[PDB]
């Protein structure tokens, strides 16, 4: 869903 | 980058890869010794890779330089992603040439509808994963603030903007974070976040570099 575009993504609920 | 094109070797000479034994984020060279990236890309062990095209082959033109300073904005908020900016100082100055070149900072913020170039080595698929060897590029417009906020209610701060598309198919994606959004020759954005990649009604969200030009200058001058 709502995620940063890094490897790996950091996502939020 | 989903729905983009192969840039061509060294056609985006300010694009850097941040490497920790793998590419994990992009960045933008702003002078011979400083790179702009995203705060959420901070880690130990950053090697900046300049002059890259194929990140998996030593082709010529690469410069690999360790970070010596990694400076996350002091007010970065890791839950809202406000102030999603980091400065990296290189251990030694890069050798500037036609393939390794800085990008100018904005003198003012950009208007909606301005076309920009977004680039990176991130995933090229909106469902599943495919990581490219060579740099990918996407032309994308800045969206209006009101449309950005309609798409992401309660999440867009004054330090963010949306760019891309609403019909799906064209966006930045995982592995593009930290890299450039350049609009008429100025670094206006940093790849930050979104709801998925290239999804309908969910454009990419980017850090608004024009709000940080003074902070960048003051930080570089003091370091
Ligand atoms: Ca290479
Ligand atoms: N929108
Ligand atoms: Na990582
Ligand atoms: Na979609
Ligand atoms: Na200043």
């Amino acid at each position: 869903g709502r995620c940063t575009k890094s490897i790996p993504p950091i996502c939020f609920p | 980058i989903v729905g983009g094109y192969t840039c061509g070797a060294n056609t985006v000479p300010y694009q850097v890869s941040l490497n920790s034994g793998y590419h994990f984020c992009g960045g933008s060279l702003i002078n011979s010794q400083w790179v702009v990236s995203a705060a959420h890309c901070y880690k130990s062990g950053i090697q900046v890779r300049l002059g890259e095209d194929n990140i998996n082959v030593v082709e010529g033109n690469e410069q690999f330089i360790s970070a010596s300073k990694s400076i996350v904005h002091p007010s970065y908020n890791s839950n809202t992603l406000n102030n999603d900016i980091m400065l990296i100082k290189l251990k030694s100055a890069a050798s500037l040439n036609s393939r390794v070149a800085s990008i100018s900072l904005p003198t003012s913020c950009a208007s909606a509808g301005t076309q920009c170039l977004i680039s990176g080595w991130g995933n090229t698929k909106s469902s599943g994963t495919s990581y490219p060897d060579v740099l990918k590029c996407l032309k994308a417009p800045i969206l209006s603030d009101s449309s950005c906020k309609s798409a992401y209610p309660g999440q867009i701060t004054s330090n963010m903007f949306c760019a891309g598309y609403l019909e799906g198919g064209k966006d930045s994606c995982q592995g593009d974070s930290g890299g450039p959004v350049v609009c008429s020759g100025k670094l206006q954005g940093i790849v930050s976040w979104g709801s998925g990649c290239a999804q309908k009604n969910k454009p990419g969200v980017y850090t608004k570099v024009c709000n940080y030009v003074s902070w960048i200058k003051q930080t570089i001058a003091s370091n």
